[PDB]
Formats: structure tokens, C-alpha cells, sequence
């Protein structure tokens, strides 16, 4: 859970 | 795991395709440039820049055999420095100048209206010009943009080695079908490398007056350049 | 010119180019805190920049740039020059750090400095690679030299300024020469030249991000005044903020 | 010019 955490899973 | 038996035109072929486009900048040439809108427009580009870059990323080979957490430090280490080689890329056929966007070419004393920028300015301008004294190949280009992201953070320390031993082996590739000997080879590969520490550099002076270009708050910043920037120090 | 040498006599010029191991002010008495520690090593340093420029004029190549060529390399790359001399000094000792034999420090000895131990911990890696790449004394100055000429090489206004560009990048092209016939000689595939090669130079970004984050920390500690620099050390810094 | 000085000794 970190911005760039879950556009790295969308 | 089957990216390491890519071979050397399915991984130049892998990149070309997975390569990001050129965008345009929220950009209106009648209001002329301050600290503030100077800021406005680059972290606009590059708040859109890095939403390409993350998809670019997962389709660089052998990335997302990585977990979720390692792939997030490699981004968080080489974001910058991937904006900085295609900006260098892309400025190319521009001397003197920089190609931010189509819309938006700068020179030198632009870097003005914002401290500690004209610095860097001089320093992506003279990567610029070595790239086009060497010549820099689209496809050499794509390459040192794979190194730079499996790179920048560096069985699972091993497979990116593997990785990065395979985009040697491109490289070398490339420089064989150009026709180069041994020797040019070998000399091309260090020249293309050392290239990689200058824009370490660069990208390390940006972040440092880029945290304090923050603190001296002139312009928002996005909640992912924040996100980016404050985990990096 | 230096063009003019065999991988051969790149070597020796560069293997008896080395600088001397120096000590540091010994026998402490007095625990360590930030004040203590950062004094040791602005010492040594401060000393070890003196048999550097000396070093520096003995690499190949080096005395044929001019003055204000030859400060502006120095002036960039004397950290990382630094510590990849470090790096290798601390090669036989797993999980520390040698400054200089009487100062052998592990990681929780920069628990005191604003900074220290991450930088600890990126040289300690270092050392890991090079130890499992087992680096050879060859291979480590021709590295170091690279660094030299190459950290502020681009950071070009008439024939003069271009082609003393020209100059130390024949100067590296002949080093990377001399490291693929390193890499030759020890029997290496040339498959493994390429990518030794390769992995080698890689680390060398690794330790300009090195000397960025130990650059940046020595700027926060002047200001804070916690160590007195000497006249020197503190151009060396000033070359980074200007 | 202390690094220019001392690069400037023979
Ligand atoms: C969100 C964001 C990101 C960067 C990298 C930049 B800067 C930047 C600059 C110029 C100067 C300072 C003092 C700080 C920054 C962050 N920048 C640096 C350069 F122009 F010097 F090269 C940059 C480079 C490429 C790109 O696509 C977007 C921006 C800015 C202003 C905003
Ligand atoms: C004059 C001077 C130069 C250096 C590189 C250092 B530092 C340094 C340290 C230890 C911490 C910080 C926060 C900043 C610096 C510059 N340093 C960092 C390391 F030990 F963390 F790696 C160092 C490296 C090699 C060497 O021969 C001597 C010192 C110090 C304390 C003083």
C-alpha cells in the first residue's frame, strides 16, 4: 500500500 | 525465469516494443517562465512519464520475476535517472538544447529562472553531445535503460546478475552486427557503461534540490513524486 | 603520450603508481561520538588527498591535461577515489572496514554519525562483490584510474576543450585494452570478458552514488560545524555545491 | 586553489 506499490499490481 | 533464455534479437525486439512514447507538457508559451510554473510543467511531464515508466518496467525481461517489494525499490532508485537518459536521447538532434517535450525545448539560461538547475543543465547538455559524438544506437539506447533500472538498487541477487549479463551479451550483439571488432567492441561496451555513473550523478543532484525544492515549497508536487522523492532520503 | 604502452606496461605504471596505506591518529583516548569519529577520518583523508594528487600525476596520460582539466577530475572524483581505495583495503576483512590498519571499523561504529552506517553498509556490499568477483590488484587500479578520468570528463568550446576529450577517453579506451587483456590472461572466456567487464564498470556507478550520499551528509556536518575541514577538504566539498 | 597549488608543484 503505497502509490507506487499498487500501479505496479492494477 | 524464461526471460534468461531470451535471446539476443527477441530482447531487442522485447524493448523496442515496451518503449514509452514522447508526451507533450501542459504548456502555454505566453506566460513567461518563473521558479513556480517552471516547476508546474516538469512535474506534470514527469508525473505522467511515470505512470508509462512503471508499465515499461514490468515489461523489461525478468522484471517481474522479482517480488513485489524489489520492484518497487528498483523504480524508487532509477526513476530519475530513466527520466534523465531519455530526456539526453530524445535532446539528441537538438546541440545546445534540451527536448523536455515537442512543445517544450530548452536552452541553457532557462535553468535560470530555477537555482542549482543550470548545473545540471550543463551536465545532461554534455551527455547530450557525447551521445551524439558516439552515435548512440535506438537500439544500444533501450539496453542502457534496462541496465539503469535493474542497476540502480542491485538466487535472487543472482537472477538480475543473470539478467544483466544477458543485456551485456545484447549490447555485444548489437556492436557485432554493426560491424565492430574485438576491440571496438569491448571499447564501446566501457564507453556506453561510464555514461551510466554521469547520470547516476545527475540523477543525484536533482534529488537533492528536488527535497529542497520541496521544502522551499514553489510548487505541489504530486502525491507519487513525494511518495518517490522522500523515500530516496 | 601514453597511448604508446602495452597492456603490459599500463600495469606497472599504475601497480607502482599506488599510493602508500597511511594510519590514523592512533591510540584514542577518549570514547567515540560524531565529533570524535568524523575528526579520524576527516584526518586521514585530509592526509591521503596530499599522496593522491601525487598519485593522480603518475597515472598515464593524467600530466598531459592542463591545470584547471586536471583539478576539475580531481576536484569530482576524490571521494569515490576514496573509497573504492577503502573498499579495497577492506577486501580480507569480511563485515569491516579498513581505513587504515589501525582503524578497522565494523557497522555499529557509525551507529554515532547522521549517516554513516547506510553508507557503511553500501561499502560492505562493495567489498562482498569484489571479494566474490575476486577483484585482482590489476584489475582494481586500472578501475581507479577510471574513476579518475572519467568522473568529471563531461560535467566543450574549441578544438581545445574537444580535443582534450578525445584525449582521456583514447587514455580509457586503453584501459578498458589493459582490463580485457587482464581478463584474457587469467584464461577468462571472452563471453566472461564482456561481462566481467560489464559487472566491473556497473559497480562504478555504485560508488559515485557512494560519494554523492557521503558528499551530501559531509555538507550537513560542516554546517553543523561538528568537525574542523581543513582549507582543502573544504574546496573539495565546495566544488560540489558550485 | 589549494588542490591548484599542490598540482602546480614540480
Ligand atoms: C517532478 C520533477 C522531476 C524532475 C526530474 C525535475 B527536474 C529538476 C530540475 C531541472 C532542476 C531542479 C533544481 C530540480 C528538478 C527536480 N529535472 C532536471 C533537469 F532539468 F535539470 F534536468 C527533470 C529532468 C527530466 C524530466 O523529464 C523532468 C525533470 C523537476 C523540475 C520536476
Ligand atoms: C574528509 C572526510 C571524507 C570522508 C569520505 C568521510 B566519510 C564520511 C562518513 C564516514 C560519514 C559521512 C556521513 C560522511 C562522510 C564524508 N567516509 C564515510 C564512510 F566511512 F561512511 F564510508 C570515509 C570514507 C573513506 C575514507 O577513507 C574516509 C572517510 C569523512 C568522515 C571525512
Amino acid at each position: 500500500h503505497k502509490i507506487l506499490h499498487r500501479l505496479l499490481q492494477d | 525465469s524464461l526471460a534468461l533464455s531470451l535471446t539476443a534479437d527477441q530482447m531487442v525486439s522485447a524493448l523496442l516494443d515496451a518503449e514509452p512514447p514522447i508526451l507533450y507538457s501542459e504548456y502555454d508559451p505566453t506566460r513567461p517562465f518563473s521558479e513556480a510554473s517552471m516547476m508546474g510543467l516538469l512535474t506534470n511531464l514527469a508525473d505522467r512519464e511515470l505512470v508509462h515508466m512503471i508499465n515499461w518496467a514490468k515489461r523489461v525481461p525478468g522484471f517481474v520475476d522479482l517480488t513485489l517489494h524489489d520492484q518497487v525499490h528498483l523504480l524508487e532508485c532509477a526513476w530519475l535517472e530513466i527520466l534523465m537518459i531519455g530526456l539526453v536521447w530524445r535532446s539528441m538532434e537538438h546541440p545546445g538544447k534540451l527536448l523536455f517535450a515537442p512543445n517544450l525545448l530548452l536552452d541553457r539560461n532557462q535553468g535560470k529562472c530555477v537555482e542549482g538547475m543550470v548545473e545540471i543543465f550543463d551536465m545532461l547538455l554534455a551527455t547530450s553531445s557525447r551521445f551524439r559524438m558516439m552515435n548512440l544506437q535506438g537500439e544500444e539506447f533501450v539496453c542502457l535503460k534496462s541496465i539503469i533500472l535493474l542497476n540502480s538498487g542491485v538466487e535472487e541477487k543472482d537472477h538480475i546478475h543473470r539478467v544483466l549479463d544477458k543485456i551485456t551479451d545484447t549490447l555485444i550483439h548489437l556492436m557485432a552486427k554493426a560491424g565492430l571488432t574485438l576491440q571496438q567492441q569491448h571499447q564501446r561496451l566501457a564507453q556506453l557503461l561510464l555514461i551510466l555513473s554521469h547520470i547516476r550523478h545527475m540523477s543525484n543532484k536533482g534529488m537533492e534540490h528536488l527535497y529542497s525544492m520541496k521544502c522551499k515549497n514553489v510548487v505541489p508536487l504530486s502525491d507519487l513524486l513525494l511518495e518517490m522523492l522522500d523515500a530516496h532520503r
